[PDB]
């Protein structure tokens, strides 16, 4: 089945931005500079900070990490293996609905926030029907996301800051973090305090 | 971001002026402390661990309840998440600190903090109690006067207090 | 032999071509051919003009007064042979020419880089080149009356890492070995370095994805280290070769070569990809089982 | 808003880290420049008439052509003087805070991001801020670092506009 | 290699059947264009070095940037290897021309002629230049109404346009 | 490999932009840190036996059970101490490379990535080697610049094992 | 990447020693010699616009075949990767300048250039031309007397010529 | 959380196809292993108590110095034993659970993740909780797929300990 047509809404990443690099310029972490180790775990973590906000060593993938220290597979293959990773179905899967885990897949993987709750709902129903990683291969394989980032850059959020302003958007691990209120109350929370 | 000489600039480019005499000798001001805001920032990263460590453990002190089950600091992964927290609150007050402005902190950390804590259950007057005891610890260090030239560092200090509670309200 | 890949490589031009023989009481045009070979063979295939034909090694050949075998030696230690071989090249390229001018083939391992290296540094050049020559190779392949050809074909003391690396020195019939990509550039002295093998990618005419050449460095391994697990469930994983990249513009496109290893169900999804960026397929290889 | 400061954070910030001594040496090259960079600003501050008024000239000298032909993008008349002058004085004096700032970034973001379909949509010829700013290195009168750091910036915008 | 001939032997091995009746006569329509194919092969070649030194002089007089110093075309050595080029390639098309087939052309004068260009820094445009002008010259003296049979040899004609068509787009 | 000077080109490299006066100043910080660094590397080097001795010593003293429970992750043999000294003398020869280098890039290099694999799979404390690191802080005997860029060093090993 | 301390650092370490005093002394005369890298690299970035346009034009003065239709800098488009190439090719060798080491450019910038332009069709040969005539009027800004501080540059002076060297042979 | 039918759904989700004859036999595993893991987290919670405190009291045994230097990550006061009792009885508990359970699940939700970050934060060595989980081994008096079953989990924490 086709997915269904959404209206797309007015966004920064949509509309062309005449940017200068600056301190807000999202630091393009690519395996095409030939990266030394140091530089490679510098690369890591941020896909590591892209997909997970934060990674416990519990969460880490070290032979994920290994296989893109040897160049056996891309950036975006490294990033594939984040979301079909245990860490990222348990946190951003498993305590989340269906509609808010397409966001936290449109955010870290196109680096957008999502149009409306239209695409939410479009793109819900492709886990149930193409599988968990048929959902990860059609946002990776998209023209939006092979248009930004390709396949050596780690993803970011894009067009956070327009220059000029103090702030910009919120970023994405705060705007959504890896559960909401409904697996908040499943757990008891908030707690009272004294 | 905005940095303590960009801010002016920003405000400056605001109403299409230049800078004055008072806004320039008030920027010089500002480089003539530079040397005290740096050890500053490298006194607070330098004891980052303690200062993180001593925090949780005195916050799990006065508030028990945070670490007995059901808790939202009890189980490893929360606890560790609850570290993790507190360190990074630290890290962007110290990223204010070293530009001397507060619009990193708040626009990569603060800005919808409160939000992010009520989603999660985590409750934000314990995260700010927990930043408030960071602050006393990262004012302690910073005013020992034990292996570093002596002078008056009051300025940078009430700056760094001035971060420090911001971060304490922006979560709560 | 090579039938289906012939024309596709540039071994079809010599599949019909017989090796040159100069027979004894040989005649005119016998002699001439000769000539026309060693020149076209030991020199690869560059333009001999006038003034750099060997006047003397052509009459002494015609004359009966050297072999085909002295004749070859006398052009492979001409001043002529080393301002297009010697003077300009790395000693491992030097070896490398050498092997594909004086024996038809490429060399086999690091140990023959260590002796002709050896070799030409304690007695010269005119000794290395001798020592190609008088080799027994050269002899059960040539011996004295035959121009030396190319030896695409297997034989009985070959190994197939040869028969690979043939078409990293040999990039086509209309080419000159002075004229191919990798210029002044040692072919194989990673390879024979590392006894490791590259697919192999056949000349500019057949062969839409030519032009691929693996850079210095961040290049895809060979073999998939870690199967399918990076990729999900997968059933075998292919190593693709791709050349011209430029669509997207720099900085989207860094190296207009890149190697690529995908699996079997991305397939489909990576020949349209390399289509939009306008990349040319160099080789497909089983990377995985 | 690119000065050292705000790129020792950004760097920091896109690793994970707190601020090594990397950063403090980042901010010890900005000491060592702010203040040859804030009497770099009052000079030109003070200054800044005479230079718009100087580099307005130059630019008319060298493009007669502007002062003569009519069109919105000439300055023919008192509007397209003015609009020439202003313009000349935008550039001095976000040139003035980029040296109060300490990087490129006040150019980056008030003036250099998308000057280029500025100049292109008003027909406006970028040559004529090139020897605009060309007159403001010839005459700023300055010396040593506050010379060297605001040449930089002046060369800065002469490069994004040729 | 191949001719017309052997073109469909391998097809119908492949295969693995017996050439068809129109096969047989399709090849049949070839044998009796022979007369014709010959006519041409041998026109062309008779005035070979005309239409080389033709189509050269043409081609330098409208690209002289080809032989001014530092141009490709410039000293003897590189003069002479273009022109030699400019002959082998006409040669590879009589060759295509006598066995009606261009596998002659694919398998040994473009096999690695762009390798070569891209190589040498020759340009592939002017040698597609150049290679136009000998496919004017060249189908100009093929159909030369003077001393020959009359016919037509409009198939022909268009062959050997075809061929000269595949040279000049294996190098641009 | 952190370090002002392939920070700041990185960062100028992501940005695809040549280096500015913030790179400037950001060479102009390394170049005043750099001679202290490097007195602070040499004037380590030349004690750095005694202060691995005596770093080993108050390790010792501080955990006694290191020196008499058997086990392969103790000194309580001569094959453990002389490891132990291996160990003490790869964190001072490193934090020399730091101070040399001007930024953490050896540290995280050469001893940080992995070191908690390290010091759990074959159980030994990171306790230890804080304790030994700060040992050598209060013995290096360096002053101003030198004491200050060190301890930062030395400092960001502890908070790495803490 | 490397830089010129880093690159003594790791052979150190590999090699698993502290630095010798001869080493040490080595990295500071490169401290010395670092202000004048400064202003080189300033000189360079400062003249970068008018560098590439002018070995540009230079090197279509000189290589019309460039720029003539079916050329491979004719086109707008290939006429501004062109250009652009060039700013590139600086802008890395600034890099090495700065950082007093080749890695970055060798790395990020060299890396496959050679393999790249053959796959496109771009001439290396013209492409080291156009290296060589910005390495001349980079050299001769760096030189250059005027409204700078007495002094011997020669060592900047031949390190960013071999930056350039670097950059000339690996694209041919 | 890792549990046979909850890795057996999860995994039957996640290509979004219905349960098949696959997941009907690890439901059979889980219904023959049940029983015996049910008996012994009874047990365990049993002599739940004895356990804790026996293997609190080994790890006091085997390392001494817990009891006697002065510390907050140390038992020398009740505080710290109080602490110390409270983690073993956390470990234990954990157990019990993941032999209900019939997988690593509750310990790898409710202990192992983000346990690294918590013994190196408060100084806890991992060697510590390691002999802890041996006394439990050797002390739980269980048997066939009982024995089996604990033993595995404790082996589990042991493995992601050490
Ligand atoms: C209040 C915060 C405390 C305090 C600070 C203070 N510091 C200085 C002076 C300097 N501090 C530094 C710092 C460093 N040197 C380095 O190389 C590095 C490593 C990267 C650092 C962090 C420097 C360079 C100076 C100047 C030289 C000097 O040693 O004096 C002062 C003096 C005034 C000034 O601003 O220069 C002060 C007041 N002093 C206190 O009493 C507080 C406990
Ligand atoms: C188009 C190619 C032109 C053309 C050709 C044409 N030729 C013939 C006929 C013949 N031509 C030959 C050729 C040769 N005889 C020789 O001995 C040699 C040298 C070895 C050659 C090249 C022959 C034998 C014939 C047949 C007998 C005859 O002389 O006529 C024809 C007629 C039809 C046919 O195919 O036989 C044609 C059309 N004529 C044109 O008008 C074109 C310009
Ligand atoms: C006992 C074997 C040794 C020991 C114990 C000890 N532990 C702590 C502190 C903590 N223990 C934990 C562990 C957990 N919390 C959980 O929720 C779980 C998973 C369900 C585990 C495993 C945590 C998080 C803490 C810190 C928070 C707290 O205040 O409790 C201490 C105190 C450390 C301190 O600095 O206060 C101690 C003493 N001590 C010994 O000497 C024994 C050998
Ligand atoms: C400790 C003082 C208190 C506490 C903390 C706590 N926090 C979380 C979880 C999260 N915290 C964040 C925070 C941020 N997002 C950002 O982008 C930034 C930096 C720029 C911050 C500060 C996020 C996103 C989460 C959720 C995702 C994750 O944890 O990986 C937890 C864990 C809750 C959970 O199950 O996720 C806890 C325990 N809790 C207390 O009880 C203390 C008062
Ligand atoms: C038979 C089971 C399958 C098969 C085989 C097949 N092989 C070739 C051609 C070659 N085989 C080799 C291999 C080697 N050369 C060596 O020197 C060594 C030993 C050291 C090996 C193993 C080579 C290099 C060639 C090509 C050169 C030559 O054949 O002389 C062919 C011929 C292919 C062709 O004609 O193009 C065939 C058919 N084919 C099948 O279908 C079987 C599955
Ligand atoms: C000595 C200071 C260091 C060293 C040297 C070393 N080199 C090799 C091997 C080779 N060296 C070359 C070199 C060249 N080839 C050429 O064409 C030219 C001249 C034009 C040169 C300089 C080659 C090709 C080889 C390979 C062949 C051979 O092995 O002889 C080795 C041996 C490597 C091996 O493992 O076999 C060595 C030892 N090694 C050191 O440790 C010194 C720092
Ligand atoms: C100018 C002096 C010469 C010239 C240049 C030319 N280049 C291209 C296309 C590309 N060049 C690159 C190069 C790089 N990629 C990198 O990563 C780096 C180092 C960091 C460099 C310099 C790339 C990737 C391309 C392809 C994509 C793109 O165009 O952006 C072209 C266009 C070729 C085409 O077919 O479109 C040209 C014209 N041409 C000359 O003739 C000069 C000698
Ligand atoms: C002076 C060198 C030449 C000249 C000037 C001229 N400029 C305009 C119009 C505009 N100038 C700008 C430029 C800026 N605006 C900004 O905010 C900044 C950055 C802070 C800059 C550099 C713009 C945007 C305009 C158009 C909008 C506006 O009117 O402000 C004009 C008039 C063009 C028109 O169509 O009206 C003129 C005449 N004219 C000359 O002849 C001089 C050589
Ligand atoms: C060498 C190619 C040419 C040369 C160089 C040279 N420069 C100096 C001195 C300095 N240059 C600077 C640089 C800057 N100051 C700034 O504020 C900026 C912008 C951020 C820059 C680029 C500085 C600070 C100095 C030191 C103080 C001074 O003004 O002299 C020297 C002198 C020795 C030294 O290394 O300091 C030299 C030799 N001089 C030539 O003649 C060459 C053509
Ligand atoms: C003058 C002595 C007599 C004369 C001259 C003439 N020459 C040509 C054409 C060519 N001349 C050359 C020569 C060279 N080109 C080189 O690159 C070099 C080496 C550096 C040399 C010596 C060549 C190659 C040509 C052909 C290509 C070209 O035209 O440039 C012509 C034109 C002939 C034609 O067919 O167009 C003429 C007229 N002719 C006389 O009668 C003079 C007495
Ligand atoms: C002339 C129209 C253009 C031109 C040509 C030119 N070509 C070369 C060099 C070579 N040409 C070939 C081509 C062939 N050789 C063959 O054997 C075959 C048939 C199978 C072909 C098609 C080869 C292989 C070479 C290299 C050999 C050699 O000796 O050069 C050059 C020489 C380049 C140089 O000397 O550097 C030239 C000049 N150049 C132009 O400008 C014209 C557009
Ligand atoms: C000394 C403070 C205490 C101590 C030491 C001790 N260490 C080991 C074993 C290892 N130490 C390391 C550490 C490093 N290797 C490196 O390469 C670097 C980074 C540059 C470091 C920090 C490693 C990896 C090991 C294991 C392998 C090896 O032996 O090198 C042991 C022995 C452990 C064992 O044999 O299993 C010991 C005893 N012991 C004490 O009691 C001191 C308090």
């Amino acid at each position: 089945l086709p997915l269904l047509n959404y209206a797309p809404k007015s966004q920064n990443v949509r509309v062309e931005g005449y940017e200068i690099g600056s301190e807000e310029k999202p630091v393009v972490f690519t395996t095409e500079n030939i990266l030394s180790s140091s530089d490679m775990d510098n690369l890591i973590e941020a896909a590591y900070r892209q997909i997970f906000f934060h990674a416990f060593k519990w969460d880490r993938e070290k032979v994920l990490e290994s296989q893109l220290r040897n160049g056996q597979i891309t950036v975006r293959d490294f990033v594939r293996g984040l979301l079909l990773s245990n860490t990222f179905r348990n946190s951003f899967y498993e305590k989340n609905s269906n509609y808010r885990f397409v966001e936290h897949c449109v955010q870290k993987i196109l680096g957008r926030d999502v149009y409306s709750e239209r695409e939410k709902i479009a793109w819900s129903i492709v886990v149930a029907t193409k599988g968990y990683q048929g959902l990860i291969d059609d946002l990776l394989n998209s023209d939006e996301y092979l248009n930004n980032f390709g396949y050596d850059t780690v993803p970011y959020q894009r067009r956070r800051n327009l220059p000029g302003r103090e702030a910009g958007e919120l970023p994405f691990n705060i705007k959504s973090p890896r559960y909401d209120a409904y697996h908040r109350r499943q757990l008891g929370f908030p707690q009272i305090v004294w | 971001m905005f940095d303590v000489f960009t801010r002016v600039v920003s405000q400056a480019d605001a109403r299409g002026e230049y800078l004055s005499g008072s806004q320039l000798d008030a920027l010089s001001a500002t480089v003539a402390e530079g040397n005290k805001r740096i050890d500053s920032v490298n006194r607070i990263t330098g004891n980052a661990s303690a200062i993180v460590s001593n925090a949780a453990r005195a916050l799990f002190a006065e508030q028990p309840q945070l670490i007995q089950p059901g808790g939202n600091a009890y189980t490893s992964r929360r606890m560790a998440a609850c570290l993790r927290d507190m360190e990074i609150i630290l890290r962007y007050v110290t990223y204010a600190t070293f530009t001397g402005d507060a619009s990193v902190l708040e626009d990569r950390c603060l800005n919808g903090l409160r939000e992010t804590y009520v989603a999660l259950g985590v409750p934000g007057a314990s995260v700010a109690a927990g930043v408030q005891k960071m602050k006393e610890a990262a004012l302690d260090i910073v005013n020992d006067p034990n292996g570093i030239t002596r002078g008056d560092c009051s300025a940078i200090v009430a700056e760094i207090a001035g971060y420090f509670d911001r971060a304490a309200a922006a979560v709560a | 032999a090579i039938t289906t890949a012939a024309s596709r490589l540039g071994v079809a031009p010599y599949n019909e071509s017989r090796p040159v023989e100069l027979r004894p009481d040989f005649s005119l045009d016998d002699a001439k051919m000769v000539i026309r070979a060693v020149y076209r063979q030991v020199l690869g295939n560059d333009y001999i003009m006038d003034s750099e034909r060997l006047k003397g090694a052509e009459s002494l050949l015609t004359n009966g007064s050297i072999s085909v075998r002295e004749f070859v030696r006398t052009v492979a230690k001409s001043e002529l042979y080393k301002k297009k071989f010697l003077y300009n090249n790395f000693q491992t390229r030097v070896i490398e020419l050498n092997y594909k001018h004086l024996l038809g083939r490429a060399p086999f391992s690091e140990d023959e880089v260590i002796f002709h290296l050896d070799l030409y540094e304690n007695q010269g050049f005119d000794a290395d080149i001798d020592s190609y020559i008088d080799s027994v190779e050269y002899q059960e392949n040539f011996g004295e009356n035959i121009v030396p050809y190319y030896r695409f074909n297997n034989q009985v003391g070959d190994r197939t890492v040869g028969f690979t690396r043939m078409f990293r020195l040999y990039r086509g019939y209309a080419n000159s070995d002075r004229s191919q990509l990798e210029r002044s550039s040692s072919r194989l002295a990673t390879e024979l370095g590392q006894n490791t093998v590259s697919a192999i990618v056949g000349p500019s005419g057949s062969n839409a994805g030519w032009a691929y050449r693996p850079s210095r460095a961040g290049n895809t391994p060979a073999k998939a280290l870690g199967g399918t697990v990076p990729f999900g469930q997968a059933s075998k994983l292919f190593r693709v070769e791709i050349t011209a990249i430029s669509a997207p513009g720099y900085p989207k496109v860094r190296r207009s070569n890149k190697a690529v290893i995908v699996p079997f169900e991305q397939l489909n999804q990576t020949l349209q990809q390399i289509n939009r960026l306008g990349g040319k397929v160099a080789s497909i290889t089983p990377a995985s089982l | 808003m690119k000065t050292p400061l705000t790129e020792a954070v950004s760097t920091a910030d896109s690793q994970g880290r707190f601020l090594s001594s990397t950063e403090l040496q980042i901010a010890f090259g900005r000491l060592r420049q702010a203040n040859a960079g804030l009497q770099a600003a009052k000079a030109l501050t003070d200054n800044a008439q005479s230079l718009v008024n100087g580099a307005a000239q130059a630019v008319y000298n060298k493009f007669p052509y502007t002062t003569q032909t009519q069109g919105n993008n000439f300055a023919a008349d008192q509007r397209g003087k003015d609009k020439c002058a202003r313009d000349i004085g935008y550039y001095l004096r976000i040139v003035t805070y980029c040296l109060v700032a300490g990087g490129t970034g006040p150019l980056d973001e008030y003036l250099i991001a998308g000057i280029d379909e500025i100049n292109r949509t008003f027909d406006l010829s970028p040559s004529w801020y090139v020897e605009a700013l060309k007159y403001i290195k010839a005459n700023h009168g300055l010396s040593g670092d506050a010379r060297d750091e605001a040449n930089s910036y002046l060369d800065y915008a002469i490069n994004a506009l040729s």
